[PDB]
């Protein structure tokens, strides 16, 4: 029953993408989204028999993988809360995100291998969560790797988009290549792949430092964080699936399933990243890249939650979960948008007639990210801020980050709907099948049972901490809401136009880290092999 | 320890002898070992016969350890699997065997550049251990954490 | 197929191969004039 | 054992007498039979004999003939991969040159004998400058490089094969010998510095492979840069061991610079052709130090990735043939729009390019996560290294795909039903070993 | 003294001397292009820019 | 003659005031011979002659 | 003005006196173009534009040697450690001036 799930996904990516021609695309219009409600159905039982019933189930599919000497690593699959609950996650947003292409991707040559692509990603996500030993999540990590390569640069006739494919590829490689080094410290001085073994009350520096520098690239953390606001290349529903899911989340379940991290180091990098990635997305423009810095910014609240306290990576988790949700909703609601309009700009969108629920979701999605009490993002989240307080660097700048994220979700709430419009007076219009209300449908559901279950044990266990200081994280909220909507100026020129160039990290990479390497080869091969060692 | 040439003769002809007696009946098993040759030689190159009989022997040996450690780690898993929250007490023992086989399985034969695997960070607590025990003796500061009661699952 | 039997008459081969060479390799002067090595050689010189 | 070699000399027997219309059928089925005796060969080696499966000798030290694990999987791979070279290659001419290279190559591998390796190995010296400087698509120049290089390497080769027979009395690997003189190492060890590709001597490979027909490339990288590791488990860490360890610093740092200024060099490339040269070149470094380390995991993480590499290296040069025959340029800047124009030559060709940046599901990746192990084993620094560096074969890659996969194109430029055909094999052994079947 | 350094080709000299004229790549046209090198500028709060931007009633 | 009185003289004073035979005396006799042989050369043949 | 070449029955034959032009490999040949031609022979033959000059040789003694030279101290380095890390005796490397003979540690004897 546990193996059925990746069964059928990595069926969806076979039948769409090697037999298309003769399932057509109404055939992937069937078979991706009817594969992707059965192992939905498998994931509530997985859900419900391990996160809800504590009974944790190992799949050992084949031993000796790699039997070279003392070497030994098998392929199994154990089903532990944190595997049931993110598998649970991230199928309900694989089968929204593939209810949501049909209408979507109509418009594009290739809707079957889209669906492919999309079916394999989720397969593969599925493999890293699930994985047993260090071995299978190396290799759902280099899966989602390639498919984030082959998804992002669908667009091949555009050389940004082939460029962002790139970019990505080789910052995930800088950070498997951290992994691996990692895992092989792990394995040398305890003996084993599996995480059960894997367990060192004591780690040197060195493993810790190679494993958060490892989970840096995929939960885009400073320095690393070039590829994601690049990642706008891709198609939307790609977007959605990495941002929300797939890509983001990956580091932090690496970091909360073997806990070797560094308490000092995580929360300040997390925090740094929080702040910046606010900042970053005040002055963006693109409605799709004001999302992906919220993205940046959640990753850094729950990086930083880590050093907080011991119930951190439940925290860390429950954000994690809590998030995809609405992060999905909001990308899925900005393509919407974006295919109704024919326009990428917050300027040019503005109060239009259109669907009650497409409205309502976007309304939702955005303050759940805002923080509106009584909401899954808010206990998700104040469950964060409350537990920060001890370290006082993190909380302070937590909450400058709180600030600055109620700013541009409020900015960008009023500009796409209470705004007049904006957009030319040309002849626009995208017609939303039942598909997209279903998807929809399902993404509402998600937000609504989060409310009612819950995203930790501990979610609602007391904080003792004063009443202003428990309350401070609503206020802060309000106030960047009340501000964002009257669009006051917050920053000078110069620093708007600094956090517009994203810090010029990118600047950086290019004028001195590109050049080197660019005349280290130009040393390596003009200069030497084919220069002072070539003949005349 | 000198060795004579007497006496390395001598031990070549007894070789020669124990070949023989090998021959003498056909086995299956003639390259899977399950005893050594005794030797005091310098250098095992000499008596070409102990050489490949030996290398043979340590290679079964090796295959064994190998499998041993796979059989450890199944009951470690199956341990971890069936305690829940109580594995860390109750799983102490299993694992610190786990890892007494992977150390044996790996150090046996590391090569002549290898270092010993440390599984379980005992060298490294013995070490200081050590350390502590001569700073706190001499007076010094030590600049090294102190030894741990575990560093691992077991070691 | 008796595998040991095979081993033992490839390695023998080999050995005695190698002595049948050492053997070879122990070559004194042939020369004609150098008497002094070669004096138990039966030769009869025409001259 | 008998039958490979027999049929490994009944192949150049039976071009003498064949119709000289048959020639490519009969050489086909010649191919096929000596893969089937190899997978014969297979069968008959008892793993119940742990340190030489078969040995045969037929009157003289010189004709020995054993297999171990590091020859069993090499001669497996060698009898694979032939009959794509068979196909690919056309003219009586062309197949004389290539199954006389194709014995002499298959000979070598199985040898035990000092003096008969150096024999088998270096008669295809005057065949690869003929094939290499052939009349309108070669180059003299790479035959020059690749012929001078091999001479030179085989000879100091034969200098310390032949003070090894002087002073031990035999050369042959079954009997016992060490050596710790540092001229006799360095002797048998410069053959394996140029032979597989090390920097500074490195220069040979790519302008052979550049000019060499795709049967010529195919081979060469498939199985002619494997023969080094064959000599260094047969011929020198049994002998020569003290002198790997005394100098395993200099080992250490002409590898690690080998795989990074070979990286580097990548990445100046705009040539297809170049581009594979220089990426195994870059792949022979981690063979090479993993097998120095003298270990278990060392060595069998070396003959695993060699697999690995002469599984991939030939799938990536067939599709860069096929390119080129389809569109008579290599040049990335002229080949773009490949993804529209040819979705099938695209798919075999992204699948291949995964394979040799060491992705899971891939043989590379196993072998790979082996040979780490391995230099892991010997210290931390050394596998961080290799693992840091690897991204820079990521940068090439990735921009050559780039510029590949998109643009305007007016040509269709796609493969035939031979060339699928041609790849089929590839693929199929590329998964079964990805799934763990190595 | 003749000796082998002077009749040995050295290479002191370029064999091969690139042509002058080289190819640039068309590229869209920005009107300005001036870098910015002062983060701090009178240029920002200047008279122009406040009225322009800052001051007119939103 | 003056070439090789230097590669010996320097050879015999490194080796006296080192009081050991060793691969570096000849390493700095070649390289005092070969600087003296480049005194007037072009650029490439100060370094090959020293080297060589 | 163009005809099918191939013939999936067999029946192929080459019409060299058509007047047709045949639609065979060669019509889907990419058209090269004059610059590209040169610039590729231009990188290809670079050997002729070098030239010894004084910030070539400080770049190449740079980044070559200074990596040969970093790589052969860290693996000097990690030596040394596993050396005392493995408790054996300061091994006799080639350039090491060691007075001791150790190399090859004894399989028999216990360290
Ligand atoms: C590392 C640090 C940075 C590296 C270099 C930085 C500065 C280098 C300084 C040296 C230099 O400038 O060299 C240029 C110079 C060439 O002159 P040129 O200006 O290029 O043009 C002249 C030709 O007409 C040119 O005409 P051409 O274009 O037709 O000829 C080109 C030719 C010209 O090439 C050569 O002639 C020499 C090629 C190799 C030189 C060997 C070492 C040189 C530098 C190493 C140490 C440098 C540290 C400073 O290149 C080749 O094709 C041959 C190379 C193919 C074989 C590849 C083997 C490589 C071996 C070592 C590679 C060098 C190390 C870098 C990579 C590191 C990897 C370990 O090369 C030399 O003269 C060699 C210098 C030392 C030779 C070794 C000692 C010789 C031993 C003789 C003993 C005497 C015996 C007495 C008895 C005699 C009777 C028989
Ligand atoms: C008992 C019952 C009967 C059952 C049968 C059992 C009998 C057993 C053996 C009997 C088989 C007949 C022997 C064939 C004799 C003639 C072969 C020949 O002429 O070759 C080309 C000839 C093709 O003739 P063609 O196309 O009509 O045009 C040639 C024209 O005459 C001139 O054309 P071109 O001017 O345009 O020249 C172009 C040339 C391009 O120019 C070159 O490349 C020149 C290169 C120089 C030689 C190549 C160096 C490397 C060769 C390595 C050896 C190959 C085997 C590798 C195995 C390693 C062995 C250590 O390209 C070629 O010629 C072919 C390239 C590759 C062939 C080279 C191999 C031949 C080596 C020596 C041949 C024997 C001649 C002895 C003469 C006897 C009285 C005169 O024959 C072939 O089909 C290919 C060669 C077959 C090689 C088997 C011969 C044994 C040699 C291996 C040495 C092992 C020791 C011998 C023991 C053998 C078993 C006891
Ligand atoms: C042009 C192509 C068009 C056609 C496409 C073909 C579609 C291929 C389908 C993909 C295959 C996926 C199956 C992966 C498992 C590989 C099957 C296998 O290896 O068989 C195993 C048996 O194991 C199984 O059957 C696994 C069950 C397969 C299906 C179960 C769930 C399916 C979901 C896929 C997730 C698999 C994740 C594994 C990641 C490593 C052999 O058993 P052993 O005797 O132990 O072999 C020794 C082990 N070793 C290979 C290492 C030597
Ligand atoms: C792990 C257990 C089960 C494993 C199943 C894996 C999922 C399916 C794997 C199928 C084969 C793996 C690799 C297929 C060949 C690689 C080529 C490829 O994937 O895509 C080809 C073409 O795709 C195919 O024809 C075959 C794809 C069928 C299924 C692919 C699913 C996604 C691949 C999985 C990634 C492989 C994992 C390797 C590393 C873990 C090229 O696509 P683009 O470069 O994007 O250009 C297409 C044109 N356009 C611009 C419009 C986008
Ligand atoms: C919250 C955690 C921290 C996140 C990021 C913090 C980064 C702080 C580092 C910058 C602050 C110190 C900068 C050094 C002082 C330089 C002051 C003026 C700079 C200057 O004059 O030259 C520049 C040198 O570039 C440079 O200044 C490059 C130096 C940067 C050091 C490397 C640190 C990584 C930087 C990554 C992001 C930083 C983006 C902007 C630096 C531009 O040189 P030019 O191109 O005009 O020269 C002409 C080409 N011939
Ligand atoms: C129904 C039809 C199915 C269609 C497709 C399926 C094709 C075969 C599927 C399963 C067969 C697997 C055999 C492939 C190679 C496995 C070799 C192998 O692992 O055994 C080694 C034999 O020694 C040896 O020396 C073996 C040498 C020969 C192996 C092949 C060498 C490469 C040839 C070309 C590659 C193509 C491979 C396919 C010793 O294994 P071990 O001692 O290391 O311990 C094992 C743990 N690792
Ligand atoms: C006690 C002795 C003291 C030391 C004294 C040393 C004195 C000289 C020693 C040098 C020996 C090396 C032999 C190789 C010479 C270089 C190649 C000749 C250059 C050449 O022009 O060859 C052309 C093509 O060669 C090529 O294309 C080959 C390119 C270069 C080959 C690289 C050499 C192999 C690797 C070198 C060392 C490797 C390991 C060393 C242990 C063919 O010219 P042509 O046919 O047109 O004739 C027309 C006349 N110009
Ligand atoms: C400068 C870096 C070195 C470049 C090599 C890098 C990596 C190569 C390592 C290869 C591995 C095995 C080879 C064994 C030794 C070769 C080089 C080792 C380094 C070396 O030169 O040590 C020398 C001794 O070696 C010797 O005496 C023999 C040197 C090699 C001879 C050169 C050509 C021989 C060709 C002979 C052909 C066949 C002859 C067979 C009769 C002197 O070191 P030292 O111990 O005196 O320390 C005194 C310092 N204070
Ligand atoms: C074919 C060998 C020719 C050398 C090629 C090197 C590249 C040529 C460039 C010209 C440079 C002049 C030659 C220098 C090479 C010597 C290596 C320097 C190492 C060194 O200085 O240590 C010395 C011993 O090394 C030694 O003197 C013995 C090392 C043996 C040299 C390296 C042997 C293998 C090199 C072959 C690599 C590839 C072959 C292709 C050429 C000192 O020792 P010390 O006893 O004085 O201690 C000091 C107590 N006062
Ligand atoms: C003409 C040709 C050459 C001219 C130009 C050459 C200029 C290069 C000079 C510096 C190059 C880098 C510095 C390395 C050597 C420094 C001094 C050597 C002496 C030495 O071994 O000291 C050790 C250096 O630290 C170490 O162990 C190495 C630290 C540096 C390695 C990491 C730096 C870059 C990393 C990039 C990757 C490269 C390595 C990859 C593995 C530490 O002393 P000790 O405790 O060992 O005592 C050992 C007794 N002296």
């Amino acid at each position: 029953m546990f193996l059925l799930a990746v069964y059928f996904l990595f069926f969806s990516a076979i039948a769409n993408g090697f037999f298309g021609r003769y399932l057509g695309v109404r055939g992937s219009q069937l078979l991706g989204p009817s594969a992707l409600f059965l192992a939905l159905l498998c994931s509530g039982t997985i859900f419900y028999e391990v996160c809800i019933q504590g009974c944790s189930t190992n799949i050992k599919l084949f031993e000796n993988f790699v039997y070279s000497n003392e070497l030994n690593v098998s392929a199994s699959f154990l089903y532990d809360p944190l595997a049931a609950t993110m598998t649970l996650t991230v199928v309900w947003i694989s089968c929204a995100v593939h209810a949501y292409q049909n209408l979507y991707m109509r418009g594009d040559g290739s809707q079957t291998l889209f669906t492919s692509y999309l079916s394999a990603f989720t397969g593969f996500m599925l493999i890293l969560v699930a994985g047993q030993n260090l071995v299978m999540l190396f290799i759902g990590w280099e899966g989602i790797g390639v498919c984030s390569y082959l998804l992002i640069g669908y667009y091949g006739s555009r050389v940004s988009a082939v460029k962002s494919a790139n970019k990505s590829l080789i910052v995930n490689k800088i950070s498997d290549g951290f992994l691996l080094g990692s895992m092989l410290y792990l394995w040398f001085y305890t003996g084993s792949f599996s995480y059960c073994s894997l367990a060192t009350f004591q780690i040197p520096d060195v493993v810790s430092i190679l494993v958060l520098l490892g989970a840096i690239g995929k939960s885009s953390q400073l320095f690393f964080h070039v590829w994601l606001a690049d990642a706008m290349e891709g198609p939307t529903p790609v977007s959605a699936l990495i941002h929300a899911a797939t890509l983001v989340t990956a580091g932090i379940y690496v970091l909360c399933k073997l806990n070797l991290h560094s308490q000092s180091a995580v929360g300040i990098l997390g925090a740094a990243t929080a702040l910046m990635g606010g900042l970053f997305g005040l002055a963006a423009n693109d409605l799709k890249r004001v999302i992906a810095f919220s993205t940046c910014s959640q990753l850094g609240y729950m990086m930083a939650v880590l050093s907080t306290c011991d119930d951190g990576a439940d925290f860390a988790m429950g954000h994690l979960v809590s998030h995809a949700g609405f992060k999905a909703t909001l990308f899925l609601s900005a393509g919407l948008s974006i295919a109704k309009e024919n326009n990428n700009f917050l300027n040019r969108y503005g109060s239009r007639q259109g669907s009650p629920t497409l409205s309502f979701a976007t309304t939702i999605a955005s303050l759940n990210l805002l923080g509106f009490p009584e909401l899954g993002g808010f206990y998700s989240k104040e469950s964060i801020l409350n537990n920060a307080y001890i370290n006082q660097g993190v909380s302070i700048i937590l909450t400058l980050a709180t600030f600055l994220t109620a700013f541009y979700t409020s900015k960008v709430l009023a500009q796409l709907y209470l705004f007049p419009y904006g957009n030319g007076r040309q002849q626009k219009s995208f017609d939303i099948d039942a598909t997209t209300l279903i998807c929809f449908g399902l993404l509402l559901s998600e937000m609504l049972l989060r409310i009612f279950t819950g995203s930790s044990l501990s979610q609602n266990m007391t904080t003792n901490l004063p009443a202003h200081i428990k309350n401070l994280p609503f206020w802060v909220a309000l106030s960047g809401a009340l501000s964002g909507l009257a669009t006051t100026n917050l920053f000078s020129s110069n620093f708007m136009r600094f956090f517009g160039n994203r810090g010029g990290f990118d600047v950086f990479y290019a004028r001195k880290c590109s050049n080197v390497f660019y005349h280290n080869a130009y040393v390596s091969y003009t200069l030497l092999d084919r220069g002072f060692l070539k003949l005349y | 320890t000198t060795a004579t040439i007497e006496e390395r003769r001598a031990f070549h002809k007894e070789v020669l002898d124990i070949v023989q007696s090998k021959l003498a009946n056909k086995n299956s098993e003639w390259a899977r070992p399950e005893e050594p040759i005794l030797h005091n030689l310098k250098s095992e190159k000499e008596e070409p016969h102990v050489y490949y009989h030996n290398n043979n022997f340590r290679v079964t040996r090796q295959l064994i350890h190998f499998e041993k450690t796979k059989i450890f780690e199944d009951e470690l898993d199956k341990c971890m699997r069936t305690h829940g929250e109580a594995k860390y007490r109750k799983c102490q023992e299993i694992a610190k065997r786990f890892q007494a086989s992977c150390r044996v399985a790996s150090n046996l034969e590391r090569g002549p550049n290898a270092r010993k695997r440390d599984v379980g960070f005992i060298y490294q607590n013995n070490k200081l251990r050590e350390l502590e025990k001569d700073a706190k003796e001499l007076g010094l500061n030590n600049p090294f954490p102190p030894s741990s009661p575990r560093t691992t699952i077991g070691y | 197929v008796d595998s040991q039997a095979e081993w033992y008459a490839e390695y023998d081969k080999l050995e005695k191969a190698r002595q049948k060479r050492r053997i070879w390799k122990w070559r004194d002067s042939d020369s004609r004039d150098e008497y002094a090595i070669n004096a138990e050689e039966p030769v009869i010189y025409i001259r | 054992m008998s039958l490979y070699l027999f049929m490994l000399f009944l192949q150049p027997l039976s071009l003498s007498f064949v119709s000289r219309s048959f020639s490519k059928i009969s050489s086909l089925m010649m191919s096929f039979a000596t893969l089937w005796s190899a997978v014969y060969m297979w069968f008959t080696s008892n793993g119940a004999n742990q340190t030489f499966y078969q040995v045969v000798s037929w009157g003289s030290d010189w004709s020995t003939f054993g297999v171990c694990y590091t020859s069993l999987y090499i001669s497996l791979l060698c009898a694979f991969i032939f009959p794509i070279c068979v196909i690919l290659v056309q003219g009586y001419r062309a197949l004389s040159i290539l199954i006389c290279i194709q014995t002499a190559v298959s000979l070598s591998i199985v040898s035990l004998h000092m003096l008969a390796f150096y024999a088998l190995f270096e008669s295809s010296l005057l065949l690869f400058f003929i094939l290499i400087g052939r009349r309108k698509y070669g180059s003299l120049s790479a035959a020059y490089n690749i012929s001078i290089y091999t001479f030179i390497s085989a000879l100091g080769f034969l200098i310390s094969a032949f003070w090894l027979n002087w002073s031990f009395g035999s050369v042959c690997a079954l009997l016992p010998n060490e050596e710790a003189n540092s001229f006799v190492a360095f002797g048998i060890f410069i053959l394996l510095w140029v032979k597989a590709p090390l920097v500074p001597f490195h220069l040979w490979l790519p302008e052979a492979h550049v000019y060499a027909p795709t049967a010529g490339s195919v081979l060469l990288a498939g199985v002619l840069l494997k023969i080094s590791i064959v000599g260094l488990h047969v011929f020198f860490l049994p002998i020569c061991a003290s002198s790997i360890v005394k100098a395993f610093p200099l080992i250490l740092s002409i590898c690690l610079g080998s795989f990074i200024f070979s990286s580097f060099s990548t990445l100046k490339q705009i040539d297809l052709k170049k581009i594979v040269a220089y990426s195994s070149i870059s792949h022979m470094a981690i063979v090479f130090l993993s097998s120095a380390t003298n270990s278990g995991l060392g060595i069998q993480g070396a003959v695993l990735y060699c697999i690995a590499h002469g599984l991939i290296s030939p799938g990536l040069f067939l599709l860069v043939g096929i390119l080129y025959k389809n569109t008579n340029t290599k040049l990335v800047f002229y080949l773009r729009g490949l993804s529209q124009q040819a979705p099938v030559w695209w798919s075999v060709w992204v699948f291949f390019m995964l394979g040799n940046l060491a992705f899971p599901l891939f043989p590379n990746f196993i072998a790979e996560v082996v040979c780490l192990s391995a230099l892991f084993k010997n210290h931390e620094l050394y596998a961080y290294a290799f693992i840091f560096f690897s991204f820079v074969g990521t940068v090439y890659s990735s921009t050559v795909l780039g510029r590949l996969k998109g643009g305007v194109s007016s040509q269709c430029v796609d493969a035939s039903r031979l060339d699928v055909i041609s790849w089929n094999p590839l693929v199929l052994a590329t998964v079964v070993t990805g799934i763990g079947y190595m | 003294v003749k000796t082998l350094a002077d009749y040995i080709h050295w290479r002191n000299k370029p064999s091969s001397i690139p042509p002058v004229d080289e190819y640039r790549p068309p590229v869209p046209l920005v009107n300005y292009d001036k870098l910015s090198t002062q983060f701090f500028s009178k240029l920002d709060n200047d008279p122009v820019i406040n009225r322009v931007l800052r001051a007119p009633k939103v | 003659t003056l070439l090789g009185a230097i590669f010996c003289a320097t050879d015999a004073l490194y080796e006296n005031y080192s009081g050991k035979k060793s691969y570096t005396s000849g390493m700095v006799a070649g390289a005092a011979t070969g600087a003296v042989f480049a005194i007037g050369r072009p650029l490439p043949q100060p370094l090959v002659w020293p080297l060589v | 003005s163009s005809r099918i070449a191939g013939d999936t029955t067999g029946k192929y034959t080459p019409n060299i006196f058509s007047p047709e032009t045949p639609m065979d490999r060669s019509f889907s040949h990419v058209p090269k173009n004059p610059f590209w031609e040169a610039w590729v022979f231009r990188r290809d033959n670079i050997q002729r534009e070098f030239v010894w000059t004084w910030q070539t040789i400080f770049d190449l003694a740079t980044f070559v040697g200074g990596l040969y030279v970093a790589m052969y101290a860290t693996a000097s380095f990690c030596s040394r450690q596993n050396d005392k890390r493995n408790g054996y005796p300061e091994r006799n490397y080639y350039f090491s001036d060691s007075k001791s003979n150790f190399v090859i540690p004894d399989e028999r004897e216990f360290y």
